[PDB]
DNA sequence: GTACCTACGGCTTATGAT
DNA sequence: GTACCTACGGCTTATGAT
DNA sequence: ATCATAAGCCGTAG
DNA sequence: ATCATAAGCCGTAG
């Protein structure tokens, strides 16, 4: 109980020091390597923890030593570590493990919790070492920011348009609102090909009152079915096809795709074209086409090449900035410097502590181990 | 600096766990059959190359290298995976053909990984041929370094040849094996009708199978699973009484013990319970398994017909244990309890799939290779002016440009059909007697050899190109019409299923 | 059958044991300074091609790769070895260039072979290199499937740079590390003079060298350790007094622990002897320890001089221990206790074998290219004949035979040494304008391309052969006169010494 | 002690039961899979065992299992389980610990060994499987002895000697002879060159008659290293030298041979003339070169080539015999099937027991952990 | 996912006996 | 070189309560 | 005599 | 108060 795990401070005042609960061995050695003889102190864990709902047994025990070591399990007696941390893996086991943690602890000691003295730590997820260059990033958006940084580190773009040489803030905002809307359109894939989506980029703009004129539509969607045959360099085919359904016009187009061995249809909808994703694709489609970015020049820093693609020269770019730089993810606590380690996580001036709250009394841990909760809650589409 | 964080972040982390899980751990494909772990370990055996017909290699080998490339999660659970594939007992087709202690039914563990040696078998190959034409499609590591194969090109629908038992955080599964020849007889039957009932195909597999025989009795159970996806079975184990000639007593024979059974716990068992007088008509009990067959003996009491004691047994004893059919897969990546009519359309549609695309890889193969070939002959017909001409051009950049420069005479001997004879993206400036050359081909002609120059080479040359002529032809006739391949596909799984034919092991008795 | 056998038999099994250890597991080699199990983990890096400029490369491929070629012992020993090498506080010189938990100085075992990530340093490569060049002899593996180096054509003599510490069944042997600079410097002494005295090589290397500094007090045990192979050294630590400039008190700093020793038992027991009243003087104890050097800090008990209480820590605490010098090494297969001098004949010896014979190789290598070369020339001088030769002759083989048939003209603008420009199986019958070719040579002319029919082949052949003649002839000559050879032996090893050089870390103070 | 490890028999009955000794996990495993149980019983073992003399202490106890479940530990009360067998691994870490076990029953219990009781298992070795020809093989000698048999399976061998077809027992005998003069060549080739010994088969005969003409030994001489400097293929060169040390004449010849940087003399004297190896070395030369074995015809069994070396054409039929042979070889107690290591070392009927025997009380325990015998023994030169 | 046993020599350190 | 802990669902088997 | 509570097993994972 | 006997540790191996 006490000795074996248990390595506690010099200071035997609690709301001093801290305890910290990590995965024993691989964490624990560079831990107690790192740490430091006043205020720190390290209590291990093996592996995973019995539920508390699941199976409910006031007899049931097998470690205990959290509790033991807390406090007597009743708690306003000895208030002893009036501060803890948790620090865990990044991976979905570690998340895990630290969902059984807070709900363990929050239906065996409530106070502890609404007094505010639980705390998570955040562990750095990426190194990025660009020679002398170095940056510890933690999250996939700020690694996204930190790329596109790296990226737009001072470019000049020379088009004919208005601006001979376009670049700065404008371009930045728009590099990153072309982002956006391709992380939109990749989420919204599942629903219809890409083919078209990336093919509405150039193609013109649409309104409803285009179903005036079938000349108009005929037009429209044969430049589209030709530009798209024309792009296709695999083995699919693409045709067209007018309906009417109304009383008398209601022009809906449909694109018919020739896949390997069976067609597919895709009508256009008033709904469609009402739908907030299509009327961005238009908006972005028409500012991307008031550009005139056919010839261009831009670099960074020292090479420039007039390419006819606004998404090839951002690859290009791209490929130029990640030519030579070196990135080491950190896929756990026992892999890195115990140095390393006591800057990053538990230093009191560069550490990023996380406080729970106590907002609202839920349902939720009685949804959790039920099986119906279980069967309803996946609604993620 | 510390952010204030609701805690309702719980609510984000456990949904985040259960569908990464659901997605990828437990549940396996209706197009597979197949785990990720089982599918990693058959990628990386077949790269290393350890084919049937070669010597065994040591399991550390392979374990260390699938721990190193594809699967960084231990080695624990890798091994008793491997493990759990060679043992014959446990599958009714095995696919890792190993050497060594790989434990048996008595529970007894097999040794370690230092000891073993394994290798892949001959229906091995048959699950992952056809992989480097540009079948399926490629998905990279945990770091963006290597490729891994999303689905497998199979022929033979393991998923319900074999099956699985697994359970995630919403679901669980369980597929009982089947017959191969009943399987396939049931593919050919669908092949021919499309809208076959349910009892068209209950007619042709009458139950499922198992690697060791049992008994049968539930009809209803197995029928209302095969309709809906639930149902409930039962397992009798094959027993017999003896009597002598002469006055002797009553013995019961024990010839098999039913699906996933412990000998050692239910003899353990049934001494207990003999021991508790709870069972009567029991007097000793011995052994007499060996390398022949499992054989169990037990003593009948005196006085004692056997028969009611025997059915306290089947009423008492695990000899008689029902099972939880639940047929739960994934389809889009989503858990959908299918049937077997949806399971055998999505096989068909798969293999449609996996022929046309080795299909076009093969066409477009034999295009390039024909518009070499052209060239290569176009070359042999003029020799001597390449001759003076390269003698004269100091420089061979010089040289390619010269030859390109100039167009050529196209000797009488050199000269199919109309078209099919040239790439796609050749463009129409090239082979309008009149032919041009191209760099690509300029550089072919300046890589060919002396040996090229014989009274044979020429007739290879021509035998070649008439053959590559007659495979695009034959290849540009199936991609025409669905019925060829529809008589390709039939002949496959014909002679699948007559390299690989076996005999029933289980016996249904109705009631 | 059953058949008698003597009690004997006892003898002849110990015995076999004890010799196959000693050959084979504890004592090192004077040529190598190496155990067999580092010379199979470095020929296993070396063959999987892991260099230092690559990317790292996870333990378990490597562990599991020499378990199943190389070394079919174990793999905790294997783990624990390569562990111990990429320790830098546990040898001068490391190898194993790693990262990762490795443990430190407080004795903590390093993390699991599933994290770590390791890899070749700059300095292993010089210690395989010019492998390939058929400089050492092959070795069979346990089944005579593959083929292991008996020894490694080192540059470096380890065995005095690193030194080793094992025991056998019948001996034990163990040697301090040394500097590098000081051991070259011996060697191109003993060079300039074969009957240096002890006196003069112990007048270069005063002493021996520690990854962490010492101090060292007897001068006696070393030099009859280097004169004759045993004596007895102390280590002492580095420490010193403070006082404040005001009242304060005295303070002791510990800046170094000596060689071998466990940092939290020596704070363990210090506290025991202080609780055990057996020292005076102490009051407490506190650690300054950080990234920047290790601090230890012991608070001096009020109206303490100090000095007597340090003096008796020097005397009962290990901060004084000796060591057991003994060298012990094999010569012939033979344990034969050997001196300085001895070892550095068998190195000079070791590297004059090793040059000689990659000078033969590559010798015989450029003799090969150069005659090759020679009839390639010959076939591009005569070209035209050939072409028709090519072009009348349906078959390769009686194009060949017709080409070895028929002499040659050997144009003016074809037409070196009289000799040295011919292999030694090469008959007088050919090349003696006259000139012959060989079936070989017939066979290299038909695989010509047309690519080396340019204005700069030509140049480029003649520019080949003439540097093939020049190091033909610079080989002979290196041949000819040992003095050449020992010259390229001194500026081989200066250069290393330019390479890796460093400064001394250690410190001796005699008495 | 009695539970966990020991798995008795139904028979409680001593003297009709039998107890094994193996390594625990690898080999207890297969062994209870394929045991037998009506008089099968086996006790593992994990790992080495403390010496009796190196560290002698009757409160020194670690397992004490052996004797616990043996006797009562004094002995002829109880005489339970009065035949004992040994099974160990054919390695040399086996052989030691065989050794250990020896000497520890001879030391506690003289008697248990004076009765004859203690016996010693033989494992297989090799396993050769040509197709459905298999074998079982436990010598190094009886391997050779069959690839000798399986070479030499009726060959017929055609010379221009005295013999048109010469086979049989003779020449059977004639390779036999061959094979051990070639092994106590390597064996002596620790003190003298290969090059020399292997062209004495070919080099005509010698006498201490030869010392009175010095016409006789220089051609002698002139031949030999003649023929050598011929054979010799790679970088080497040989040199001759004629001595008299005599009154008068005693001709030595001396042998000069130039290896890469090195000059080595071998001269020749009377005691290596009339040493036994040396005479059968003549012995056999002459029996060689009165054979006439150039044009020879030699087929096993339908392909047959003419050689001009017999040892070249013994090469070419081993080559032919092992073209199409399967080995393997068992290397641990662990690696078999159960019903092969029960048939193949504890079946009644086809196992090859050992006994040890009591013959003399000699000091050799004495001589065993001294370090001075230990430096004294290793004298086999 | 993890705690205690052995050989083998040379060295030491501690503790009861002459 | 080796023995006992957890999640996760669906199934069963056994045992005390209405 | 008939319902509520305590277990064991199946396969990846630690 | 001064000599003979019992341990622990170092690294490969099982």
């Amino acid at each position: 109980g006490l000795p074996g795990k248990l390595a506690d401070c010099q200071e035997r005042d609690p709301a001093l020091s801290e305890l910290y609960l990590v995965e024993g061995d691989s964490a624990g050695g560079s831990a107690k390597q790192g740490r430091n003889r006043k205020n720190q102190a390290i209590l291990p864990l093996k592996g995973k923890i019995l539920n508390v709902e699941k199976a409910r047994f006031d007899k049931m025990l097998s470690s205990q030593e959290v509790a033991t070591l807390i406090t007597a399990l009743y708690n306003p007696d000895k208030l002893r570590y009036h501060s803890i941390i948790i620090m865990t893996d990044a991976d979905v086991d570690g998340s895990h493990i630290r969902t059984l943690l807070l709900t363990f602890f929050y239906r065996q000691m409530p106070e502890i919790v609404e007094r505010g003295h639980v705390y998570i730590a955040q562990p750095p997820l990426y190194k990025v070492k660009k020679g002398k260059q170095e940056q510890y990033i933690k999250d996939d958006e700020a690694m996204d920011q930190y790329q596109i940084s790296i990226a737009l580190d001072g470019a000049t773009l020379h088009t004919n348009a208005s601006a001979p040489a376009l670049a700065g803030e404008a371009l930045e905002k728009l590099v990153s609102e072309y982002n956006a809307t391709q992380k939109m359109i990749n989420r919204m894939e599942r629903r219809y090909p890409k083919a078209m989506l990336k093919e509405l980029i150039y193609q013109p703009t649409l309104t409803e009152a285009d179903l005036s004129d079938e000349q108009t539509v005929t037009r429209w969607v044969n430049a589209l079915v030709s530009e798209l045959n024309d792009k296709e360099q695999h083995g699919s085919q693409w045709k067209f096809d007018v309906h009417t359904n109304a009383e008398q016009n209601l022009f809906e187009p449909i694109v018919r795709v020739r896949t390997h061995g069976v067609d597919t249809d895709y009508p256009l909808d008033h709904e469609f074209i009402t739908g907030g994703e299509y009327r961005r694709i238009c908006t972005l489609g028409e500012k991307l086409r008031g550009l005139l970015e056919e010839d261009a020049f831009i670099e960074r820093g020292e090479r420039r090449q007039p390419v006819a693609s606004f998404e090839q020269a951002l690859d290009w770019l791209v490929k130029e900035s990640r030519r030579g730089l070196s990135i080491q993810r950190y896929k756990g606590l026992g892999e890195m410097n115990p140095e390393q380690l006591w800057e990053t996580t538990m230093d009191p001036e560069s550490r990023r502590m996380l406080r729970v709250t106590v907002k609202d009394a839920i349902a939720a841990d009685q949804l959790f181990t039920t099986l119906m909760g279980d069967a309803v809650e996946p609604r993620r589409a | 600096i510390t952010p204030v964080n609701i805690e309702e972040e719980l609510k984000s982390s456990y949904l985040d766990y259960a569908m990464s899980v659901i997605v990828g751990r437990a549940l396996p494909d209706v197009r597979d059959g197949l785990k990720p772990v089982h599918r990693r370990v058959l990628y990386a055996m077949n790269v290393l190359g350890n084919d049937w017909n070669k010597a065994y290699k040591k399991s550390a080998r392979v374990v260390g290298d699938v721990i190193g490339k594809y699967h960084p999660h231990g080695d624990s659970a890798v091994y008793d995976t491997i493990v759990r594939m060679a043992q014959p007992f446990s599958l009714r087709y095995m696919l890792v053909d190993g050497q060594g202690n790989f434990g048996s039914i008595d529970g007894d563990s097999a040794a370690a990984m230092r000891y073993t040696e394994i290798r892949l078998a001959k229906i091995a190959h048959e699950l992952m041929a056809d992989l480097e034409k540009e079948t399926v499609d490629f998905v990279d590591n945990y770091d963006g370094t290597e490729k891994i194969p999303d689905v497998m090109p199979t022929k033979i629908p393991n998923l319900l040849v074999n099956g699985s038992s697994g359970i995630a955080v919403g679901m669980a599964t369980n597929i009982p094996p089947h017959n191969l020849t009943e399987v396939i007889n049931g593919c050919l039957a669908y092949i021919d009708d499309e809208d076959i009932s349910i009892e068209g195909l209950m007619e042709h597999i009458p139950g499922p199978d198992f690697p060791t025989a049992a008994i049968i009795n539930g009809r209803r159970g197995i029928e209302e699973a095969y309709r809906t996806g639930r149902g409930k079975v039962y397992i009798r184990a094959r027993a017999e009484v003896e009597v002598d000639a002469k006055t002797g007593r009553e013995t019961i024979i024990v010839h098999e013990i039913p699906y996933q059974v412990n000998k050692a716990r239910l003899i353990e068992k049934i001494a207990e319970l003999v021991k508790e007088k709870r069972v009567e008509g029991i007097s000793a009990l011995r052994d007499e398994s060996d390398k022949d067959g499992m054989r169990i003996v037990i003593e009948v009491k005196r006085d004692a017909v056997g028969e009611v004691v025997l059915n306290n047994l089947y009423s008492q004893t695990q000899l008689q244990v029902s099972f939880g059919i639940n047929m739960v897969a994934l389809h889009h990546g989503q858990p959908k309890i299918m049937n077997l009519k949806d399971i055998i359309a999505a096989f068909v549609r798969h293999r449609r799939e996996v022929v046309t695309r080795r299909t076009i890889f093969e066409l477009r193969k034999a295009r390039d290779r024909a518009h070499i070939l052209e060239a290569l002959a176009v070359a042999l017909a003029n020799i001597d002016p390449i001759i003076e001409l390269i003698r004269h051009a100091p420089t061979p950049a010089e040289a390619k440009t010269a030859l390109v420069a100039n167009p050529w005479q196209l000797g009488n001997v050199a000269a199919a059909g109309d078209d099919a004879a040239r790439p796609e993206w050749l463009e129409p400036e090239f082979g309008v007697g009149l032919y041009y050359l191209t760099e690509q081909q300029a550089q072919a002609i300046l890589d060919l050899r002396l040996q090229k120059l014989t009274g044979l080479e020429h007739e290879k040359l021509l035998d070649e190109y008439k053959e590559l002529l007659d495979q695009i032809a034959e290849l540009l006739r199936i991609l025409g019409s669905a019925d060829r391949l529809m008589e390709v596909i039939r002949e496959e799984l014909e002679l699948v299923r007559e390299q690989f034919g076996d005999k029933r092991r289980t016996e249904i008795t109705a009631n």
